[PDB]
């Protein structure tokens, strides 16, 4: 998992 | 608040889908790069999860998605 | 907790900051260099990982600064190279769980 996928999970 | 990314830890009662949550919040708050933030993730995530859903998330295996660990926890 | 290795140089100088810590320090997969200067929030700069020693860095110290660690002696370094003004700043080394130390000053002149 990568900052960007968590950023893309909660918008 | 402010608290490192280096110390958040899945607590033992604390369900996944908060740890995660406290995660992203506390790695947003941090001054950093979006390089060393994917980094951060990267490396303390899973990691960091405690003892019990780490055997869980470390058996879906590298690539997993967020949505696959919070399916499996 | 001893952090030491800062002080004061003209730009385009050299300092190596030591972070010589426990044993329990050292149980820590990451490690880091956090970055505060007067009136701002603090930065993570550099960061470092047991096993493979794979590191990551900010931009704005990439090609100049170096994070290493050292297993055998519990110390954490910092090679700060090619020091500009703007790196004016109260240097501490974190790792999981551990507690925040004193810091230590880097002047950078000009």
């Amino acid at each position: 998992i990568t900052f960007e996928d968590l950023l893309d999970y909660y918008g | 608040s402010p608290t490192s990314i280096l110390d958040i830890r899945q607590g033992p009662k604390e369900p996944f889908r908060d740890y995660v949550d406290r995660f992203y919040k506390t790695l947003r708050a941090e001054q950093a790069s979006q390089e060393v933030k994917n980094w951060m993730t990267e490396t303390l995530l899973v990691q960091n999860a405690n003892p019990d859903c780490k055997t869980i998330l470390k058996a879906l295996g590298p690539g997993a998605t967020l949505e696959e660990m919070m399916t499996a926890c | 907790l001893v952090e030491s290795g800062g002080g004061l140089v003209q730009a385009g100088g050299s300092l190596r900051l030591s972070c010589a810590a426990s044993g329990s320090f050292f149980m820590s997969n990451v490690m880091a260099w956090y970055r505060q200067a007067p009136g701002k929030a603090r930065e993570l700069i550099a960061a470092i990982r047991g096993g493979d020693m794979s590191t990551v860095y900010d931009d704005s110290v990439k090609g100049r600064f170096t994070i290493t660690r050292d297993d055998d002696k519990n110390i954490l370094y910092l090679q700060m190279n090619d020091l500009k003004p703007e790196d004016t700043a109260m240097y501490y080394c974190k790792a999981s769980g551990s507690s925040w130390g004193q810091g230590t000053q880097v002047t950078v002149s000009s």
